[PDB]
C-alpha cells in the first residue's frame, strides 16, 4: 500500500515539523 | 549559550550565524540561517534572544538554551527588512523594511495593539529608535530623514542633498547629535532635540564632514558619546572625535597591493562600554578586534565561509 506509506511519512514528519511559533 | 557580560556575534553568507567571545576567538555555537541572507540582527536588552532580520521574515534564537533553529519567527512583509530593535525594556519591536513601510510589532502574546505604520513613497534604508523611546528616525532611498514622534501621528520631513540614498544613521545615548551618512560619504550632523520637555524636535545643521570618497556604509556613535565610527566601501573605517569633529584614528585593511581590487568593505562596526576596543565585520569572511588608540587590530575572528555583512557586540553596562 502506497496511501499507507505516505501517511507513515506524513506522521513521522509532522511531529519534527511543528516545533516553533509564526506571527 | 549567552550567560556572559559580554556576548558577540556575526553573520553573513554562509547561512549560518556565528557566536564567540573574545578570549581566543573560538566559536561556541553555530546556530542554522538559511534560504536567506541576514540583514542585521539584535539581542534583546533582557539578554535572552537574538532576533535577525532577512528577506521578510525575522527569526528569533533563543541564547539560554542550545537551540539551532528560529524558535520564534515573524512574517507578513514581502520585501527585506533592513533593521531591527526592541523598546528598552522589551515591548515594541521597531523593523524597518525595504518596500515602503517602517512598522512596529507588540511582543506579548495578547491583544494589546500598539502597533503602527509609517509610510514612505521610498525604500526605506535605516530605522534608528530615540534614546528616550519617543521618537524614531527613519531613513530611506531618497536622501529624505524622517523624524517621526510615536507620541502624534505626523512626521516631519528633512533632505540634505536629494537624488542621494542615505545608508544608516544614530543619536549618541546622551542625545548630544544626530548623525548620518548617504551614498557618497558625506556625513550630515544635525543637532537633535534640546527641548526634553515637550518633545520640539528641533534641528540645526552643525556640520558636514567630507570623507569617504566610496560609498559610507554605516556610521555609529559611542555609548560614551565621545566617538563616532564610520565604515566605508573603501575599506576604511574612520573614528572621529565630538569635540571638533576632527579625524581622530583611521583604520583599514588595505593589503596595499593592486592585485587585490577592493577584495572586501567594512560593512559594520561597533563599540564597548569603556569606548576603548572596537569590533569591526568586514567582507573578508572574518571580523576584526581593533582599539582606538592603537590602531592595530587586538584580535580576528575567521570562522566564516562567506562575506560578513552584520554583526552584534553587547557587552555589560559596567565599563
Amino acid at each position: 500500500s502506497n496511501t499507507a506509506q505516505r501517511l507513515e511519512r506524513l506522521r513521522k514528519e509532522r511531529q519534527n515539523q511543528i516545533k516553533c511559533k509564526n506571527i | 549559550v549567552g550567560s556572559d557580560p559580554v556576548i558577540l556575534a556575526t553573520a553573513g553568507y554562509d547561512h549560518t550565524v556565528r557566536f564567540w567571545q573574545a578570549h581566543s576567538g573560538i566559536c561556541t555555537r553555530t546556530v542554522q540561517h538559511q534560504d536567506s541572507q541576514v540583514n542585521a540582527l539584535e539581542v534583546t536588552p533582557d539578554r535572552s534572544m537574538i532576533a535577525a532580520a532577512g528577506y521578510q521574515h525575522i527569526r528569533m534564537y533563543d541564547l539560554n538554551s542550545n537551540n539551532p533553529n528560529p524558535i520564534i519567527s515573524y512574517d507578513g512583509v514581502n520585501k527585506n527588512i533592513a533593521s531591527v530593535g526592541f523598546h528598552e525594556d522589551g515591548r515594541w519591536m521597531y523593523t524597518g523594511g525595504e518596500d515602503c513601510t517602517a512598522r512596529i510589532w507588540d511582543l506579548r502574546s495578547r491583544n494589546l495593539q500598539c502597533q503602527r505604520i509609517f509610510q514612505v513613497n521610498a525604500p526605506i534604508n535605516c530605522v534608528c529608535l530615540h534614546p528616550n523611546q519617543a521618537e524614531l528616525i527613519v531613513g530611506d532611498q531618497s536622501g529624505a530623514i524622517h523624524i517621526w514622534d510615536l507620541k502624534t501621528d505626523h512626521n516631519e520631513q528633512l533632505i540634505p542633498e536629494p537624488e542621494v540614498s542615505i545608508t544608516s544613521a544614530h543619536i549618541d545615548p546622551d542625545a548630544s547629535y544626530m548623525a548620518a551618512v548617504n551614498s557618497t560619504g558625506n556625513c550630515y550632523v544635525w543637532n537633535l532635540t534640546g527641548g526634553i520637555g515637550d518633545e520640539v524636535t528641533q534641528l540645526i545643521p552643525k556640520t558636514k564632514i567630507p570623507a569617504h570618497t566610496r560609498y559610507a556604509l554605516q556610521c555609529r556613535f559611542s555609548p560614551d558619546s565621545t566617538l563616532l565610527a564610520t565604515c566605508s566601501a573603501d575599506q576604511t573605517c574612520k573614528i572621529w572625535r565630538t569635540s571638533n569633529f576632527s579625524l581622530m584614528t583611521e583604520l583599514s585593511i588595505k593589503s596595499g597591493n593592486p592585485g587585490e581590487s577592493s577584495r572586501g568593505w567594512m560593512w559594520g562596526c561597533a563599540f564597548s562600554g569603556d569606548s576603548q576596543y572596537i569590533v569591526t565585520a568586514s567582507s573578508d569572511n572574518l571580523a576584526r578586534l581593533w582599539c582606538v588608540e592603537t590602531g592595530e587590530i587586538k584580535r580576528e575572528y575567521g570562522g566564516h565561509q562567506k562575506a560578513v555583512v552584520c554583526l552584534a557586540f553587547n557587552d555589560s553596562v559596567l565599563g
